[PDB]
């Protein structure tokens, strides 16, 4: 009912090759850059609020707690992102990006578009340690800028440190992308059309990511295909962790589980993405 | 082409319901032959008559059903009317005793348009006459004397006894509540 | 099991038929109620009884109605005794003349087996009490007086009423017909 | 809710000078030729049985009565057919068909398929009485028989008196015709594919008929035609005395009905038959 | 002509023994649990639609008047299923379940195939009270679902009250069930070629149950059987109340009546289940 | 910064007279009837998959466990909407409503327009307890069905049990309605331009609850009103237990919270609705 490392491989050499995988990384991808995942980031904001750490955890969700956070007080949402960028792209975090061997693991493959939904330039800062060149995509203004040619283009899905006003952290700014009228919302669905996604590092914790796929298989059970050519196209979700509902769930919307050996996190996905060259 | 029908296999009630609703087009006339089920209660037997009545003629049916009773014989005949005039002819005058000859002559219409059955219900105060007089009308009209009234049913001409009879009420409550 | 089924809803005449015709193995007993139809002549009335009852059980069944029609009525109220009893309860021999008491008790099996009905009818002279006299019995017991006897059928016995009743001529004729 | 007569006129000139109008005449038709109905035979029946006729009817619906009948005693149904052919097909039955108005405005106009559901030949007899001629076709022998060119087949649906095969009245005989096999089924089931039907006299008792009229609209509704389109071609159903639920149900097969006026049931027949020419 | 209760009874336990006698459940089976039966059914739909339920009953049959209520305004038949849910299983007909005798010695015998026509769970529920496990087959899912090995197998054949779109109560769901395609229907034709049944609190009224044991003849007056040998295999139908003609017509079908005591009905059938034990 | 119940009673008197107050009723409204809330609804879909409900419940949010529960099994959605039908409508269910003094409080008030978010007919059911007469709006064919003049409209906002196609419960209903289509989501937001709203029972965890007042500040904010007259029309929220972040959440969408006597949450609630009258 689950992939593992050596069954998941054969069928990722032959998207890759044919240039039609595309991996989407999330924020257990930057944890051994020892960076905060979504549950360090409310244990800071509960400390700047006044909150023991234990207690504003369970006032409500994740969205919910940032947007309370964001209008305690006037300018508060500003200072979070100049801490986040202090801490996130520090010159620390920079060098334990070389010697990472997922991030080594991740540039060695010629992609042409990777996404991200975490807020830290060490996706595509593993293109450029690797000699590569990167071309980082958040907003409308870096669709219509100029590239060059052939460059690996980085949609921050969720938004960039450097350009704040793209960032998606509290409440009120997932219900704005429900409209899926952002940029980087109208690239994810027209590569979902026609591509195989990755997902490393990331647990499907965002209802607008569920409600992406959810209206993919709206249009793929409206177009009344059989049973054999509706589930050729399939994504995969490599993780250590998943439980025993995610599973079944993410099979509809014909994403495949691909179980990493949980013992060593960042050595499974290194050994995923070195099965694929 | 009419929308109600009204069954009757007896003709002279026929040709009084032509002589206020007769010019009435959405009217028609039909003779099927029912039997009525044993009580003495008028509201039962009309609509106990109704529902047999649709059975017989499929269309929506207006049926008709009297009552003739009688202090002196504690409510009798009621809704038995119909075997009492054909045993005791004008003996019915004499089996009553004379002082309380008081009696009440009832009528019910009933019309079915074969979901609902809607009955409507006159009623006449009067007394049994001494014996039997006059000859117009029809079955026991020579023996009822209306209250205020000294002749009897039979007495009067066709208007006259509609302005005393159940039916001339009957014809105005039938014709609103049906549109005739 | 039985194979003959004598419906009634009347528990007094059930004790009469099962004082004679209870040990019968062959006799078993339902109470589904039925509705006459309005007729004064008893031959009618137990023949349209016999098919609304055997429409209701669905076995070989076997009903009875009565009649006790009277000179002095002109045959009234025949086959609509109960619901005279109902009304008149002991007026009834008020509202009859002295000096022409005489009437009749008529009753009737009829037995249907679900193809064929066959009436029994037995029959007894008498005349109506000058008023009502005793206790024993049922409806309209107090008031009937058989031919040559003094007493009611409310003043004997069960022996001795079904010497009387037409039912004691039709335990026999219903016990050889059937084979009970 | 239901056409009158003069309404549904237009409707049956239309189809009848397109020749695409057929006569559906049932047990009610000939109810003018003092013949008995479906309750006059159970009560000749019942009277050979040794039934009352108030009785026989409460044990079982008509064709069961019938089933009840035909194995009571060897030879019982070939007797029936014999008394039926001396009653329904007698000289003073001939007497009275031509003296008929509607069989006069039936044979008036120019027909090319009459389908029948009783056992008399009083409707090609009322065609020869015309100087037109008929060919009756009830058994396999006849339709592969030799007709002329252009004759009216009078389609014998439940049988003929002189074909005692052919008659169906046991239940026995109308649950073999539910597999739709028999040679009237299959020319009916492909005149419904394109035309109009006209019943005249009669009442949608016979359950196979019922089920043809069903089966026609799993081809319609499986053939996903609009609102409009499936609504087009109708069938008409002339009759004095239907109650509050048949027409609704009828509703739903394409089947409308013309109310006639139930004071004189002959003069609103013929009227009918003669606002078509 | 008709076999008694200690006539029958050595002749039902040969056929128990043997393993190849099915019962067959009527909606009289369910009379002692204060529900309706198809009678009480259309005095409630009378009710609904403003009829008065002496007057709605005499515009078609039963199949028919159903027909006309769920077509009378849309969700008028799920409502109907809602309403029955309520009334068939609620917390009183359990209650009523357990101590009654004909329940009781249902479960006491070991059956391997039941089959009911009524949409209740107090013949698999009558299991469930005995201790025994019970399999509900009403759909097509549930004949391919997954059982436990040797369970009896309660086949809901108009369907069950949990799946409304198996219930089969309108005309339309009649001539559907015609063409004996369904699951059920698949199931039965088969049990019906090797076993005995036995119908406790059923009439013969549905076409498609009587359709179904005229096309087993048909199988068997054309494999020309003698007359000892066609005759063999017997199905038996207790019925308190059989009239004069029915009994007669089953007799063609190898349908033999046992004549149950119409004084108290509950008791008469639970001593016909405790004489195959 | 959060209204007692004398304080908020002159402001829901206001509202009332002038004809715009609109209840809106969730699962905890029914809790005194002993029914299920969201959580007891978990234990029992656990308990049919073979799950503890502990371990159950950390699997998934509410949404996301009923989709699971929904996809195990052919038809196991159907079985669930005819199992809370018998234990939601039961009768002992019925006869805890009439003496329950919060729905006579909400039925002796002469309402236009109810929305609620449960699946059971004691909303409704309350106001034919006090004489009153409702109309349950559930589907499209409710809205365009016939109703009498001056009746108050019980929207049934998530489904009702009668129409098991309208019960949103499962993951992929929620995301379903978050294109704001269905006829419930189209009447909503149009009453929401013009009353104030009264939650009485219910707590904003529906994703699609909160994402329609968060589309009626982009009207609010984009219009361009002053501080003054952004901030009149209020919509109310009694809640025995908010916490600390949903409270200043609901200001943005302007929702006061009438803090209610945590001791007995029924006596509460019904010294509400009788101090509005
Ligand atoms: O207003 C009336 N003025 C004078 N006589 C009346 C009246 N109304 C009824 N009667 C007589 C007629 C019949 O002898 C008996 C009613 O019995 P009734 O069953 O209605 O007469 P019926 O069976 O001959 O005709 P129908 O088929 O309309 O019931 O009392
Ligand atoms: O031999 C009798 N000795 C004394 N009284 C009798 C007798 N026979 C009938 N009666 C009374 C009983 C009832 O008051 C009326 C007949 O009416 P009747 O319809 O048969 O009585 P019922 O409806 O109560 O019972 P059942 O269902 O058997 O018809 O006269
Ligand atoms: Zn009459
Ligand atoms: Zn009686």
């Amino acid at each position: 009912t689950t992939l593992t490392l050596s069954e998941a491989a054969p069928l990722l050499k032959k998207e890759f090759r044919e240039g039609r995988l595309i991996p989407f990384l999330g924020a257990g991808f930057s944890k051994p850059l020892k960076l905060p995942d979504g549950s360090q980031l409310i244990a800071s904001l509960a400390k700047t609020l006044g909150f023991e750490p234990e207690l504003f955890d369970m006032h409500g969700r994740f969205e919910q707690l940032a947007e309370f956070f964001a209008i305690s007080a006037p300018n508060r949402l500003q200072r979070l992102v100049y801490e986040m960028s202090l801490s996130f792209d520090s010159a620390e975090a920079e060098a334990l990006r070389e010697k990472s061997p997922m991030h080594r693991a991740l540039a060695a493959l010629d992609w042409r578009t990777i996404y991200t939904t975490n807020y830290d330039k060490h996706v595509e800062g593993a293109l450029r340690d690797a000699g590569k060149q990167a071309a980082v995509l958040a907003s409308f203004a870096d669709f219509q800028g100029p590239r060059a040619r052939d460059v690996c283009e980085v949609i921050k899905f969720h938004g960039t440190l450097d350009q704040p006003d793209t960032i998606v952290l509290t409440e009120s700014s997932y219900f704005q992308r429900m409209a899926l009228d952002a940029p980087p919302d109208q690239r994810l669905r027209a590569d979902l059309l026609a591509n195989s996604f990755l997902f490393i590092g990331y647990s499907f914790s965002d209802t607008n990511i569920r409600y992406i796929w959810y209206r993919m298989n709206q249009l793929r059970e409206q177009s009344q295909l059989g049973v054999k050519h509706s589930q050729a196209r399939r994504c995969f979700f490599a993780t250590h962790g998943a439980g025993l509902v995610q599973p079944d769930i993410l099979q509809q919307w014909n994403i495949d589980v691909i179980q990493l050996d949980p013992t060593d996190k960042s050595a499974s996905v290194a050994r995923l993405l070195e099965s694929i060259a | 082409a009419p929308t109600w029908f009204y069954n009757t296999t007896n003709s002279e009630k026929l040709r009084e319901l032509q002589h206020v609703l007769g010019g009435s087009a959405k009217l028609g006339y039909l003779t099927a032959k029912v039997t009525e089920i044993l009580d003495v209660d008028l509201e039962t037997v009309i609509r106990a008559k109704a529902i047999a009545a649709y059975r017989a003629v499929r269309v929506p049916v207006i049926v008709e059903h009297g009552a003739l009773c009688i202090d002196a014989l504690n409510g009798l005949p009621g809704a038995l009317v119909k075997p009492f005039w054909e045993s005791l002819d004008t003996r019915l005058c004499e089996v009553i005793p004379a002082g309380q000859r008081t009696a009440r002559a009832r009528g019910a219409l009933c019309y079915c348009d074969g979901r609902e059955r809607h009955v409507l219900i006159e009623e006449t105060e009067g007394e049994i006459a001494p014996s039997a007089r006059g000859t117009g009308g029809f079955h026991w009209d020579p023996i009822f004397i209306p209250k205020g009234q000294t002749r009897t049913f039979a007495e009067m001409s066709l208007d006259e006894k509609l302005s005393f009879s159940p039916l001339g009420r009957l014809h105005t409550r039938l014709r609103t509540e049906l549109g005739l």
